[PDB]
RNA sequence: AAGGACCUGGCGGUGCUUCAUAUCCCUCUAGAGGAGCCUGUUCUGUAAUCGAUAAACCCCGAUCAACCUCACCACCUCUUGCUCAGCCUAUAUACCGCCAUCUUCAGCAAACCCUGAUGAAGGCUACAAAGUAAGCGCAAGUACCCACGUAAAGACGUUAGGUCAAGGUGUAGCCCAUGAGGUGGCAAGAAAUGGGCUACAUUUUCUACCCCAGAAACGAUAGCCCUUAUGAACUAUAAGGGUCGAAGGUGGAUUUAGC
């Protein structure tokens, strides 16, 4: 399940140890959008 | 966090069938058999009618794993195409070579 | 700022017990492997990859692990738990003699977490009548209720049992399935005296 | 700090599991494994009964808390006589105002309470609380086993010549019949006492032997230990040798939970007897079976390791030399290097020292000039070897390399003027330039010396009027010495050069 | 430079260390043994030898280089250094000075293999130039300093035999000899036992060739080995065959019984036979079929 | 492969042999040729255990003796 | 999805599109260029949202000779850290786009009255 | 120097019961590597015929399977691009084997597998007959 | 002009690694398969459980050990025991780097309900086999 | 701006010479434009996908659409909606990833030097006159039965070549919607064209064998009815049986594949 294994990687990444890549892209890119209105 | 909403719709049906599985041959064999009652057939045959949607293992398709692609995925593997050809292209599965026979 | 020693190369002596450096399967580990062997596609004026990085070493399979010496000495080691095989039985005809009844089972090994596959619960099992009848009447009952399980060429019947899951199930069933065939091939009946 | 950190890791993995299940839910493996399976310390829905049966699941004292509470209050009744002594062993076993609440919480029960409540009790009031409660329990006891009455000994105990006869008397009188894990409890209670007690505890220990049952594991060894000292006794050290060479012939069984001091308290009464046969039996006897897990903690081995290796040292030391060899897997601590060292310069072999340093300053040896200058002073007393005075050299200019890390510690500015002499004089002792402007910068920073008169001097001999006056008359200038010892150097043809120097050479003179 | 050394010396200790792994007197120890430990110890599927573990003496991995051709200061030392090949240089002039030499008196060798003899690569023109002046030398006199310097480059020919191989005989019971071969065919492989005692009737699997061959071309074919040796009735045979083609069948006995009767025929024969072209399994299969095409070669109508 | 899962220490004939577990219906009958297949079925499928072929046996017991107003 | 997500230098590819038809014929585009940004680099691996101490990579594992243990990061101190990682990730970006002042010669948008330095050493050494 | 004094053996017991006659081992190695392949088969045959029993090498054919894929991802149906997977097989036989001797080689064999192979085994032991026939 | 798993040749400015510089039809013929198991041969199963599982092995450990490798890694199963190999280089310290081989092959052997062990090779600076 | 002379490429229904491997032909064979059928394309209407849609698509995405596959449409519902949202909404003229193309090629080239008065640019004369070359590709080697051969490979770049619909992502939008959920049909042909199958004959058709025989002087894979395979669902999907027993008489330019 799909479900498990983002969720895992959701919670480790919030615990702080997984630095996702892509995540990291996509969030920045939202800060941008973001911040750009 | 499926890969998208008609792999939910697909994973959903997976599940019905599969609960519904051994009910569903029971009441199909008691169809499909001939030297019993055709009332009884025809009995059988209106409680598959009014048994419930997504339940039959016909309309499940055996979609990809990675991008979810219907079409061009193999069985044994459940990857599609292209996704196998990137594996073997990077060397991440085992044993298989170019046929250059 | 942290700095890592030398390799083991110079430290390991040409006098080693390499089956006790190495006692079980483990990486090449360069560092610890005195020998300079690479293996890589060399580069025109060059060479293959040194020892150092060479992760197509590892790749392969690997074999530094149970050298001839350890073979012998783990040899040498289990030859006092493994036992002998009766002498009188040094010949097919005379295994066959002493125990008819040959049965066979199989089943696959493969990496993996899980262990069980259903073909671990056939087996096979092979007998000759031409010895265990002794008479004719059951001889001709059976052969024509058997329709290919049997071979008149090498003399040998043959039956396979798997509707059970379990090896130890399929084995009973099959001998009782050969018992009850044995009790119900010595008997008869009016059709069958009547032909 | 780096298996610590390991294990730190594996707690971590276990936080994690145990936090997360529904993760490691699924059973993909096989073999289902409740090892592999997460772990749930996860109370129900209140239920007294099965909420009573999983007190004893969760292991921890706020349940039986509340669970007391919810008995006593509303309920009023037991759920079983075997739920409450659970409950009390959990109780006792975990204990201090806490313990004081606790104590003063055993009191509520109902009154069925038995030889096992009573005792219970007595075993948590003496490995948790003071002894005078244990005491009135066990009157309150008699007034109505095995540990328990351990316990109570080890608390009486813990001069009292009368009590601990009356003790043994009456304790041997029962018909108890211990495992004799009482006597090991009382001899860690007598651990110091002078032959009044010594002594008897042999007798004690036939009488063991007759009645047959310790193995002599931890009795034996206490005792060994109790034999600690103004003088050491060759004649018990020799019948101790014996008795524990038969015990390493014969094979171990573990009993005792305090095997871990027995290793590392033998081998400092080895250190203390000093003894090469003595040292082979230790050996032996962790070299027998599959006893090599009563090393256990990294302090114990270290410890073992560094008395056996001291011991081995100063005991031809080419054995002991290559037993070290081989057998060093960690780096050890400077002790056993000193020890080594003083070995090498017993033994005279002048050519393992620079290998020995190679490997310390590889493993860990680094920031630290004691066994610098140990090697230092005991290669430059030797300058027998012509050929290795290239050896003597390099090494040299390797301690000098290991020295210059960073002045901020400020560490390194002592060991030039305490064993800067050796090093010049090594360079000294093909080239040379090295020497010279070592010596300089080392004048330069002094503490002058007789032996550094004489390296003065062989350099200057060895060396060019004015290459060799630039040094001597000017370290002339600085000290007086080196002016005594110029008023010899100026005579061959160091005074025809120029007057200048030697007006200077005149005036300081 | 000093790390050659290196490796030549580390490269011994590891020959050490593996004669002692795999249990043998360090001293007596070989290539062939270096290479059968290494391949039992670390396999690989690799197929190229170039990408393949190999445990190699560093002189052979390094390749030779020039070493440092002038001294630490000054002039170089050879005399041709300030211009590009210069040991071909000097060794044309060599060359010249002989042929002028014996003027006043009265296989060939790779590229490549110049090259790696060499330490400078050079041209096709040049070395047309070189072997050129090799053949004038060559077309005189030559002594024997100058025969010797020749062949120094020439290599050996290697001529193969240019022989049909010959099966021998073989005896079995009653005294009678015969001779066994085997051939091979597109997908039919035959066995075929020549008894030259016996005549007149042939077996096939245990049935007659008249009857096993409806069609008469398969037996023409089988003739065709008799009729050019011109032994016809004088030979029997017999043979068991594999085979899914019928042509095929009959081609792998053809080829079989020619293979067991070049045994039986003088070798003078067996060159005719040669000439004639019948001992020679033929190389040519049934070519795979493509993916994009609609058959082996055929392609698909150009659409346009 | 098989170390552990034994099946409760189930038996062939528990598994194959239904004639115990077919009492309450004649010997002709429709009902008894369709339990017959069932059973004969059944015994042919190692999968599925002694508990799971008596399910079904159960669960077809139930359908046709609630459907009992038949019997035709 | 986690396993639709990817390694991070080609999604920089394909953002960035470095070698598609736009840059190809010198047509280029109205003077927009994405910049290149690495993350990885930035924040240690240690903190996260959840603020767990950790000994290991994190904490240092000693203190005062004593071996520490997992603990939590209260609110206050989580808010505290992610607005220091907030500042430095401000002071990063405004370090790494900035002005850059090239000698205005002989005017500006010219290449004539800016020079590069002295010439490089020679091989054999020569310093000009 | 450092040789340990007594050596612990592990703990063996001769039951009641006969131990059973396996008539023939057959064990089948299938690989992707040929050298690999010979390293194991070495290996085995060594080590049987150091315990002392009989032996014999078999080398089946190579097995291929191949499927065909799409070179491009939309539109191209001339263009494919190809695979296949190499299964090498191995047999290895060994006749008059103590049912304890097949425990002890196939517990040593098992735990020295290469990770790329797959191995088959194949066992046939005789009996006598039963009491009811 | 095919592009699979292959770089393109720039300058020569480009450190390019053994198996990312060679071409997947170079595979067999000169290179090795980073995973080995039996999946893919004939008669075994879940060879697709087989394949996403260990992707999933390489993305997790490639994440959780992030700038500290520098090739693919190597998988190992000898029937039930898993093998990890990863080449890496000394950014950090001992101490994170045994923290988290730790932690990830106890969190991976609970996952997998399976045994795990994983190797780590240092080196300096990543091994270049040419410059592209 | 116009203009004069020059550098490079393309172009020439551009000259001379050497070639064209199944490609140009003359040549050799078998086919496509004749009739029927299967399957795409254009086009008609439907509320009813989409994209490629010259070479370099037209049994193309698709190695599957009766229901999910469904992305279209009518109707009926949800509003943090499995997603710390979602969107097959636009942009292939942002892209990554993946391929056609010349390629049935052999050139592409960092880094130096030289010539042109130090211009765009070029650097070829071997009995040699300024070219030297990293590296890539080719090649070689590797796979099959070889060393030939077939496969594999085939760089720099053109077509802003195809693909935001394998998957993701930059930008712009819906974020009670342009998102999501459940019922239905949609998926026919007045028509034109394409690729393949069938036969138009006696080398054919039928009968047992796969080749020594005996007869006829053929052609339905379309339609109607029935049976069977699985499905919950056979009006019809597939296979079989009875009937129907025609078009068709070997092709209207031209053109395709092959050593
Ligand atoms: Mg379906
Ligand atoms: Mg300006
Ligand atoms: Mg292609
Ligand atoms: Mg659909
Ligand atoms: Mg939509
Ligand atoms: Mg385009
Ligand atoms: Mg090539
Ligand atoms: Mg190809
Ligand atoms: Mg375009
Ligand atoms: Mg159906």
């Amino acid at each position: 399940n799909h479900h498990t294994y983002a969720e895992l990687m959701q919670t480790l990444r919030f615990l702080g140890l997984y630095r996702d890549e892509h995540q990291d892209f996509m969030d920045e890119q939202k800060r941008l959008k973001k911040l750009r209105g | 966090h499926y890969v998208d909403w008609r792999m939910w719709r697909d994973v959903k049906r997976r599940k019905m069938a599969y609960e519904y599985a051994d009910e569903r041959l029971r009441i199909n064999s008691l169809r499909k058999n001939t030297i019993l009652p055709k009332i009884l057939q025809d009995v059988a045959d209106e409680e598959i009618a009014a048994l419930p949607r997504d339940s039959c293992p016909v309309r499940i398709r055996n979609r990809c794993v990675m991008t979810s692609r219907p079409r061009g995925v193999k069985r044994r593997w459940r990857l599609s195409r292209i996704v196998f050809r990137h594996l073997a292209d990077h060397g991440q599965l085992s044993g298989i070579q170019r046929a250059t026979w | 700022r942290r700095k890592a020693l030398p390799p083991r190369t110079e430290k390991m002596a040409v006098d080693q017990d390499w089956p006790s450096v190495y006692p079980v399967a483990a990486p090449f580990k360069p560092s610890a492997v005195p020998l300079p062997v690479r293996m890589g596609y060399p580069v025109k004026k060059g060479v293959p990859m040194a020892k150092e990085g060479n992760l197509e070493l590892l790749k392969i399979p690997n074999f530094l692990h149970l050298t001839p010496v350890a073979i012998k000495k783990h040899c040498e080691a289990l030859k006092d738990f493994c036992t002998e095989w009766p002498a009188a039985l040094d010949s097919d005809e005379k295994c066959e003699k002493h125990f008819p009844i040959e049965i066979d089972s199989t089943d696959y090994v493969s990496s993996g977490p899980s262990v069980r596959n259903p073909r671990a619960r056939v087996v096979v099992l092979r007998v000759k009548l031409s010895s265990l009848n002794l008479d004719d009447h059951a001889k001709k009952k059976l052969i024509k209720l058997v329709g290919e399980r049997y071979c008149k060429t090498t003399d040998v019947l043959t039956i396979k049992t798997d509707r059970c899951p379990l090896r130890r199930q399929n084995y009973d069933y099959a001998v009782y399935l050969l018992t009850v065939l044995y009790h119900e091939s010595w008997n008869t009946e009016e059709w069958e005296k009547s032909k | 700090s780096f298996l610590l950190a390991k294990k730190s890791g594996e707690n971590v993995a276990k936080f994690i599991i145990n936090s997360y299940p529904k993760y490691f839910q699924k059973d993909i493996a096989e073999p289902h494994i409740p090892c592999l399976m997460p772990e749930y310390f996860e109370p129900q829905i209140k239920d007294i009964s099965e909420a009573a049966l999983k007190e004893r699941i969760e292991l921890r004292k706020v349940k039986a808390s509340v669970d007391m509470f919810d008995q006593l209050l509303q309920a009023g009744t037991t759920v079983s006589l075997e739920t409450t002594n659970s409950l009390l062993d959990l109780l006792c076993y975990y204990g201090t105002w806490r313990a004081k609440n606790n104590a003063e919480r055993i009191f509520s029960l109902m009154p069925e309470k038995n030889e096992h409540s009573y005792c219970t009790m007595i075993r948590g009031m003496v490995k948790h609380r003071a002894y005078e409660q244990a005491l009135n329990l066990y009157t309150e006891l008699l007034n109505n086993d095995v540990y328990t009455f351990n316990a109570l000994i080890e608390a009486t105990v813990c001069e009292k010549w009368s009590k601990i006869l009356e003790l043994l008397r009456h304790m041997v009188a029962q018909k108890v019949k211990p495992n004799l894990q009482t006597f090991n409890t009382i001899l860690k209670c007598l651990r110091r006492f002078h032959v009044f007690a010594r002594s008897p505890a042999l007798q004690v220990l036939r009488e063991m032997k007759a009645i047959g049952i310790e193995p002599s594991l931890a009795t034996y060894h206490h005792i060994i230990r109790l034999f600690d000292p103004g003088d050491p006794l060759k004649r018990s050290s020799f019948i101790i040798y014996d008795i524990m060479n038969e015990l390493m012939g014969k094979r171990f069984s573990p009993k005792d939970p305090d095997d871990d001091k027995f290793f590392q308290s033998a081998m400092s009464i080895c250190s203390s007897l000093r003894d090469l046969e003595l040292a082979y039996q230790v050996h032996g006897l962790l070299k027998t079976g599959d006893n090599w897990k009563f090393i256990g903690p990294d302090q114990h081995r270290n410890f073992y390791y560094s008395k056996f290796f001291d011991l081995i040292c100063l005991m031809q030391i080419d054995v002991t030399l290559k037993w070290y060899e081989d057998l060093i897997p960690y780096f050890p601590h400077s002790q056993t290097m000193i020890h080594l060292l003083q070995a090498l310069d017993v033994a005279n072999r002048l050519e393992v020292i620079p290998k020995i340093w190679k490997d310390s300053k590889e493993y860990g040896h680094t920031f630290r000039s004691d066994l610098r200058e140990e090697i230092l002073m005991l290669m430059a007393r030797d300058k027998h070897p012509p050929e290795l005075q290239v050896a003597f050299a390099d090494c040299a200019a390797d301690i000098k390399s290991a020295y210059e890390s960073q002045p901020i510690r400020q560490t390194a500015q002592d060991w030039p003027a305490t064993s800067l002499n050796c090093i010049a004089i090594l360079f000294l002792r093909g080239r040379t330039q090295e020497a010279w402007k070592m010596l300089g910068l080392f004048r330069k920073h002094k503490i002058p010396r007789s032996e550094l008169l004489n390296e003065l001097m062989d350099s200057a001999k060895v060396s060019s009027p004015s290459q060799a006056i630039e040094v001597v008359e000017l370290a002339s200038a600085f000290s007086l010495p080196i002016c005594e010892g110029l008023t010899q150097r100026v005579m061959s043809d160091f005074a025809i050069n120029q007057e200048q120097k030697e007006a200077l050479s005149n005036l300081t003179a | 430079e000093d790390f050659i050394k290196k490796q030549i010396e580390e490269f011994n200790i590891g020959k050490r260390h593996l004669a002692n792994m795999m249990g043998e007197d360090p001293e007596t120890f070989t290539q062939e043994d270096i290479d059968r430990a290494i391949a039992y110890l670390f396999p690989s599927g690799l197929f190229e030898k170039r990408a393949r573990p190999v445990m190699k003496h560093p002189e052979q991995i390094f390749p030779r280089q020039r070493a440092i051709q002038w001294g630490e200061d000054g002039r170089p030392f050879h005399y041709l250094f300030y211009t590009g090949k210069q040991s071909y240089y000097s060794l044309m002039h060599d060359v010249y000075g002989m042929l002028l030499n014996l003027e006043k008196h009265q296989r060939w060798l790779i590229k490549e293999e110049l090259e790696e003899m060499l330490v400078e690569k050079l041209s096709d023109l040049d070395y047309m130039q070189f072997i050129r002046l090799l053949e004038k030398l060559l077309t005189s006199q030559c002594g024997a300093a100058e025969e010797e310097f020749v062949q120094r480059f020439r290599r050996s020919v290697t001529l193969e035999s240019k022989k049909q191989l010959i099966e021998p005989v073989q005896y079995d019971e009653q005294g009678m000899a015969f001779s066994k071969s085997e051939g091979k065919r597109k997908t039919a492989k035959a066995e075929a036992i020549v008894y030259k005692h016996g005549s007149g009737r042939i077996k096939v699997n245990g049935i007659d060739y008249q009857l096993y061959f409806p069609i008469t071309q398969d037996r023409e074919q089988l003739m065709f080995p008799f009729h050019f040796v011109d032994r016809l009735g004088k030979h029997d045979v017999t043979c068991t065959v594999s085979g899914g083609g019928r042509s095929a069948q009959a081609g792998a006995i053809r080829l079989a019984m020619a293979k067991a009767l070049c045994s039986f025929v003088t070798e003078d024969e067996v060159e005719w036979m040669r000439q004639a072209g019948l001992l020679t399994t033929d190389p040519r299969v049934r070519e795979r079929k493509k993916p994009g095409q609609e058959g082996a070669r055929r392609k698909f109508t150009w659409k346009k | 492969n098989e170390a552990g899962f034994d099946d409760d220490g189930s038996e062939f004939h528990e598994h194959i042999f239904l004639e115990k577990h077919l009492e309450s219906f004649p010997k002709q009958g429709p009902i008894r040729h369709f339990m017959e297949l069932v059973t004969c079925g059944l015994s042919k499928n190692p999968y599925l255990s002694v508990k799971q072929k008596v399910e079904h046996i159960e669960w077809f017991r139930n359908y046709f003796n609630e459907k009992k107003d038949i019997l035709k | 999805s986690f396993f639709t997500k990817l390694t991070a230098d080609e999604l920089w590819k394909g953002a960035l599109a470095e070698t598609g038809a736009g840059a190809k014929k010198g047509r280029g585009k109205r003077t927009k260029k994405k910049k290149r940004k690495d993350l990885n680099r930035g924040q240690i691996i240690g903190e996260g949202r959840y603020g767990f101490l950790w000994p290991g990579l994190n904490v240092p594992l000693m203190k005062n000779g004593a071996v520490q243990t997992i603990a939590q990061r209260s609110k206050e101190e989580q808010e505290k850290v992610e607005a220091d990682m907030i500042q430095q990730r401000e002071e990063w970006d405004r370090k790494k786009k900035m002005k850059v002042k090239r000698e205005r010669g002989w005017s500006g948008n010219s290449w004539g009255g800016i020079s590069l330095g002295p010439p490089d050493p020679g091989p054999c050494g020569e310093t000009y | 120097v450092d040789v340990p004094k007594d050596l612990t053996k592990p703990v063996v017991t001769i039951s009641d019961e006969p131990d059973i006659l396996y008539k023939r081992l057959s064990v089948l190695v299938k690989g992707h590597d040929k050298a690999v392949l010979d390293s194991y088969e070495y290996f085995a045959v060594l080590a049987a015929k150091e315990l002392g029993i009989s032996i014999k090498v078999h080398e089946p054919p190579r097995k291929i399977e191949r499927f065909t894929l799409l070179q491009s991802v939309h539109i191209y149906k001339k263009h494919r691009v190809q695979y296949e997977m190499r299964t090498l097989y191995r047999c290895l036989e060994l006749e008059h084997l103590t049912g304890s001797t097949a425990d002890v080689y196939l517990e040593y064999i098992q735990r020295n597998l290469p990770e790329g192979v797959a191995m088959e085994v194949t066992k046939t032991q005789l009996e006598q007959l039963p009491e009811h026939i | 002009k095919n592009r699979a798993a292959r770089v393109r040749v720039s300058k020569g400015d480009k450190p390019v690694t053994y198996e990312e510089a060679h071409a997947p039809h170079y595979i067999a013929h000169r290179k090795g398969w980073l995973s080995l198991h039996t999946g893919n041969l004939d008669g075994e199963d879940h060879a697709a459980e087989r394949t996403v599982e260990d992707v999933f092995l390489r993305k997790f450990m490639w994440g959780t050990f992030p700038g500290c490798l520098a090739d693919q890694l190597v998988l190992k199963r000898r029937g039930n025991q898993l093998e990890i190999c990863a080449v890496v280089l000394r950014q950090l310290s001992p101490h994170k780097y045994y923290f988290l081989v730790g932690y990830s092959e106890t969190l991976l052997s609970y996952f997998y309900k399976c045994p795990v062990r994983l190797h780590l090779q240092t080196v300096p600076s990543k091994v270049v086999y040419k410059y592209l």
